[PDB]
RNA sequence: UUCUUAGUUGGUGGAGUGAUUUGUCUGGUUAAUUCCGUUAACGAACGAGACCUUAACCUGCUAACUAGUCUGCUUGUAAAUAA
């Protein structure tokens, strides 16, 4: 029988309709069809091994990453539990079919390339790659989350769940992670 | 970064060398003969040394090799497989002289003697 | 936002560029409405194989260089 | 027209590397086919096979045990008389006692020094043969007493690839004018004959290679013999001054088996095997090269994988060959068509 | 040695006991189907996590990180 | 220094001064099956 | 410390009156004067290698009352048996 997500979340209630992401991704995978986000993988050893991490594992990883504050994944799989709970909640959808289209959009199509020549700072126009594009989305995803979540009584599990939220909505008011997005965006868009 | 030292190259050329009829295309056999066969001080050594010398055997299953000699073996039966001939591909009977070397004979004064000019138009 | 992107896939990785030795240049090859098959030589930025698919939002450029 | 048609029958998949070695059960009643196959691989296993009944799915058997053994290679298989115990020789400088039933080994004969190529077991099963790249052939007790070891004068030049025994004529008559014997051959590419006691009976240099195997025919009357030297060489247990007959098989050969029957010998080269016949005077027969299972790895494409190891079943219908990839084939002979 | 760690070995025997049952008391066909089975899920039940610590080094504070080098 | 018994220095070969001995020579006898 | 970079020499032969040079190179190739190969050079010496220690594999050997598993016993909770 097919193994759910933290027990309550099935894999193929989603699937990958741009063909970009289609391996740049692992919902699709039976080996990635799993029931908790820890692997204690070997990715990260090829130069593209990465690809094959379970996307949340993913999250989780680029999640525990604020210094003194982190470096234990136990708790992040937490935070990135409660906050699939709290997305469900909401648009009571398959929480990985949000946190998903989240990372599709969220990743920058553009970026500008710092070529400068004697003191002048110049830039052109560069295309961004699909796995350079997905790492930027998640990485963006989570930069956000911290933004508010510190002084706050809001937590991150509550911050995340918010932002996976507006992330695929395109929502350019609500996701810090989309702002720079359109930004980049744009500016790249100056620059070439 | 895996090239090899010249002494590994050294011992495979030479190994090879001496023993090419015995030499497998398997590297674990070569392997094997290679330590039987000689003084291999450092196990793994032994291996680099097989595992190269195995490589040229394949390469040799080719032909060109640089720097190795196949004597005995095969540089030698080459030579008895190409010396059976049966008229000599110059005829001294009939031979043939065209505008340029009649005028070189003719001045020789050898012009005619046994051997015949041909006209083209 | 209306924007104009058109899906194209990598045909061959070149070579690398910008003395920032991280910038990839590539061929392209289309597949979206507007036209499809052209091709064209643009200039990435990160992890690409041959054979990604790549959205481009300005199909009207493809600079170049290979020395 | 009566043709020689090789139809395949099904393969045999479990083999990690080559299949070093290859037996079938002996007839326990009369002319009743044995369903018991057992092979030895580079894997450092043996394996006993669960023979299938008229397969096709796409295999022809599957594995029933595993022999967890030797901490090396498995050069050879010698088979009890009844298909229960099992000898094997590997490069781990020992042998093995496996009792056919029962994944364990009770028995392991240490005292070869070098690599083990081949391992000779006696009709009256309590003599056992090994030979290696010591040069020397072994003799060991049903239990593990190493007893006796061929002297220098005796041994060869360089190493022994294969020892076997001359079979045995059931009827007490006064058999041939040869006495059973053992023949060993060496990669000095000589064939050399054993009077039982361990004396020297007939030492010819047979080829200018090595030679990899040998085989004897049932009646205990020729010898096979082929190796580097890519031909294959038969002998008359009587005149031998020259060989009884001479084929030239394409690429090297690792291994000769005769039929239990048939009159045919089977030739396992690089290519594939070659099956000739005493019969006529033709020069091959019939001929299989057909290798590629894995080779159809969607891109990985190994050509050619050359066989390890030939094996007839009881009658001498079916016949097995191991080959690189670890893989054994079965091919079965259809004559009589077209 | 850890939580984390123990876990995955009592992870790892159960998979390789389950197996190793099958070749002895079980047709050996048996046992190259969970084999594959589960080397086809993860390979964590049956390799063995290769990677161990890595020792220090008195070139600084930890196994590769050092001292400050205040240059100007 | 290759012999135990000797008080020279070493004992144990140069990793690298690899030998590789020639082949010997040798001769032998048959046991053909005599023709008359 | 230069630098652990990969360089450094000398015999004979070649060029220069000479300091000096070639040898140790045009091109590839490599982490490397590491190889292929070139070749007025040929042979060689010390360096990187090689080597040595530690780490990762071995249901196969060698053994183990200063390791541990199992087998027959027996004991406590339990109704027993299981656990
Ligand atoms: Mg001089
Ligand atoms: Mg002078
Ligand atoms: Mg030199
Ligand atoms: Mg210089
Ligand atoms: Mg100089
Ligand atoms: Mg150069």
């Amino acid at each position: 029988t097919q193994p759910k997500l933290f027990g309550k979340w099935n894999y193929d209630e989603v699937k990958i309709q741009d063909p970009c992401f289609q391996n740049y991704i692992a919902c699709t995978t039976t080996k990635s069809q799993v029931f908790v986000p820890h692997t204690a993988g070997r990715y990260q050893v090829k130069k593209f091994r990465k690809t094959q991490c379970p996307i949340v594992e993913r999250l989780i990883g680029t999640l525990m990453f604020h210094g003194r504050n982190a470096g234990k994944k136990a708790l992040c799989i937490k935070v990135v539990k409660n906050a699939f709970e709290i997305i469900h909640l909401v648009t009571g959808r398959n929480p990985l079919e949000v946190f998903v289209g989240a990372v599709q959009n969220a990743g920058p199509r553009e970026d500008s390339t710092r070529i400068g020549t004697a003191g002048v700072v110049r830039k052109q126009a560069v295309d961004v790659a699909p796995m350079r594009r997905v790492n930027l989305a998640i990485y963006f995803i989570i930069k956000g989350c911290r933004e508010s979540a510190f002084k706050s009584m809001r937590s991150i599990a509550e911050t995340l769940a918010d932002e996976i939220i507006n992330a695929e909505k395109n929502n350019t008011q609500s996701s810090w992670a989309i702002r720079k997005k359109d930004e980049i965006e744009k500016v790249a868009k100056g620059n070439r | 970064g895996r090239v090899r030292t010249k002494t590994v190259k050294r011992a495979a050329k030479s190994l090879i060398e001496h023993y090419y009829s015995k030499l497998t295309n398997d590297f674990h056999f070569n392997k094997k003969i290679l330590s039987e066969v000689a003084q291999v001080p450092s196990k793994r050594l032994r291996n680099k040394i097989a595992g190269f010398a195995t490589h040229l055997m394949k390469r040799i299953q080719k032909g060109p090799v640089r720097g190795i000699s196949l004597k005995v073996q095969e540089e030698e039966r080459e030579r008895r497989l190409d010396y059976v001939p049966e008229k000599s591909i110059i005829d001294i009977e009939k031979v043939t002289i065209d505008n340029e070397t009649k005028e070189m004979l003719k001045k020789l004064g050898y012009q005619n003697i046994p051997g015949l000019v041909s006209a083209s138009a | 936002n209306t924007e104009e992107t058109t899906k194209a896939r990598i045909m061959d990785v070149l070579g690398k560029t910008g003395s920032r030795g991280g910038i990839t240049q590539v061929r392209v090859v289309l597949i979206s409405g507007k036209e499809e098959g052209r091709q064209l030589i643009r200039n990435v930025k990160g992890a690409c194989r041959v054979g990604d698919v790549l959205e481009l939002m300005e199909c009207e450029r493809e600079a170049r260089r290979l020395r | 027209s009566l043709d020689i048609q090789v139809v395949k029958r099904g393969i045999l998949e479990g083999h990690s590397d080559w299949v070093t070695s290859i037996v079938a059960g002996f007839s326990q009643k009369e002319n009743e086919d044995s369903p018991v196959l057992i092979s030895g691989s580079r894997d450092k296993t043996v394996m006993i096979w669960k023979l299938y009944e008229e397969e096709q799915n796409g295999y022809f058997g599957i594995p029933h045990k595993a022999l967890t053994g030797h901490n090396h290679f498995v050069s050879d298989l010698a088979l009890s008389q009844e298909n229960c115990f099992a000898i094997s020789s590997s490069w781990d400088k020992t042998l093995r006692l496996w009792d056919l039933r029962t994944g364990t080994t009770y028995k392991r004969f240490v005292g070869h020094q070098s690599e083990v190529y081949s391992v000779a077991f006696s009709p009256d099963n309590r003599q056992i043969l090994s030979a290696g790249a010591e040069r020397e052939i072994k003799l060991w007790n049903i239990l593990g007493e190493c007893k006796f070891s061929s002297a220098e004068k005796e041994n060869h030049s360089d190493w022994v690839s294969c020892v076997r025994y001359s079979p045995i004529m059931k009827s007490a008559n006064k058999v041939q004018p040869f006495a059973p014997y053992f023949a060993s051959v060496g990669w000095d590419g000589r064939l050399k004959v054993w009077n039982t006691n361990f004396q020297i009976r007939y030492t010819f240099k047979a080829h200018e290679s090595n030679v990899n195997h040998l085989s004897i025919s049932p009646n205990g009357k020729y010898i096979a013999t082929g190796g580097k030297d890519k031909k294959l060489l038969i002998w008359d247990i009587l005149n031998l001054t020259y060989p009884q007959r001479e084929f030239d098989a394409g690429s090297t050969i690792n291994q000769i088996a005769f039929n239990p029957k048939l009159q045919w010998v089977a030739v396992g080269t690089d290519q594939g095997v070659k099956i000739f016949n005493l019969m006529t005077q033709s020069k091959a027969p019939v001929c299989t090269i057909e290798a590629e299972p894995i080779t159809k790895a969607e891109g990985q494409k190994g050509k050619n994988p050359q066989c390890t190891s030939l094996a007839w079943n009881a009658l001498g219908k079916k016949l097995f060959a191991g080959f690189t990839d670890g893989v054994i084939r079965t091919f079965s002979f259809e004559t009589s068509a077209n | 040695s850890g939580y984390t760690s123990q876990v995955y070995a009592i992870r790892q025997a159960l998979s390789k006991g389950i197996v190793a049952y099958h070749a002895k008391y079980v047709d050996e066909n048996s046992k190259r189907e969970i084999k594959e089975q589960l080397m086809q899920y993860d390979r964590s039940l049956l390799v063995a996590d290769p990677r161990r610590m890595e020792p220090k080094k008195c070139g600084g504070r930890g196994a590769r990180s050092k001292m400050q080098k205040a240059y100007r | 220094e290759p012999n135990p018994a000797k008080k020279f220095g070493v004992k144990t070969p140069i990793p690298d001064n690899v030998i590789i001995h020639p082949p010997k020579q040798i001769t032998d006898d048959k046991e053909i099956r005599t023709a008359v």
